[PDB]
């Protein structure tokens, strides 16, 4: 669709009102399908590892969180469409300038493609970026055809902060969602009991993501 | 208690993608 309209009208104000924005039917069906297929031929081959936390302590990981993903640039052989993807994502963030929050985006992480693979997996409640280290906006497309979460779970619970409701995003076929990533939005991965896939990307505020380099670099 | 011990990792050196 177009990015301007889709932005300016829907994304901007759908984000300073709730903190949270969900895009149905964002690609298309084809598409979808294309990106689902890379997925599951990055997960066939074994490219998949333990999904890692920021601070690393006496717990595993899998205590925390069950899903194991790999990270794409866009410009791989055979993730052409998952790039496709990441560039109608930033096409939107970009027609988003200065009208998301206070923030000045400049950057982003590369694409995380997650998997729970069924069995229970989830993630526990949990910040995105809960001190600091640059995220502003959380952005995640959501590929699973024929999911049908009342049976295999795997429901996104947002909390947002000082709503009277929160929010459930299932992750449905050919979905993208964008919420703020900081301490406002507080979420939990409830369970899978079939293979849930996603493809998340985290967008930098600039002064931010500054100051937590600064941070990184001196110690 | 301490939330980063339970936020999603990211690479922070590394470089970063630019829009």
């Amino acid at each position: 669709l177009p990015a301007l309209k889709l932005a300016l009208e829907y994304i901007v104000p759908c984000m300073n009102k709730h903190g949270i924005c969900v895009v149905d039917d964002f690609l298309g069906k084809e598409t979808g399908q294309q990106i689902g297929d890379e997925v599951r031929a990055l997960h066939d081959t074994g490219k998949f590892t333990d999904g890692q936390l920021v601070s690393q302590k006496s717990d595993s990981s899998k205590d925390i969180r069950g899903d194991k993903i790999t990270w794409i640039e866009g410009k791989e052989p055979g993730c052409e469409t998952i790039g496709l993807l990441m560039s109608s994502m930033d096409d939107l963030i970009r027609h988003c300038n200065g009208k998301l929050g206070s923030y000045k985006i400049n950057g982003r992480t590369k694409a995380m493609v997650a998997c729970y693979p069924g069995n229970g997996t989830g993630y526990v409640r949990h910040v995105d970026n809960p001190n600091g280290d640059g995220r502003c906006v959380t952005c995640i497309y959501y590929l699973n055809k024929d999911w049908d979460a009342k049976v295999s779970g795997g429901i996104l619970r947002i909390f947002p902060e000082g709503k009277a409701q929160f929010a459930d995003i299932e992750p449905k076929f050919d979905r993208l969602l964008f919420f703020w990533s900081d301490r406002r939005n507080p979420h939990e991965v409830q369970p899978a009991y079939a293979t849930r896939y996603a493809i998340s990307v985290w967008y930098f505020d600039a002064d931010e993501r500054a100051r937590a380099k600064v941070k990184y670099l001196t110690g | 208690l301490d939330l980063e011990t339970l936020a999603p990792y990211i690479p922070m050196d590394g470089e970063d993608f630019q829009l």
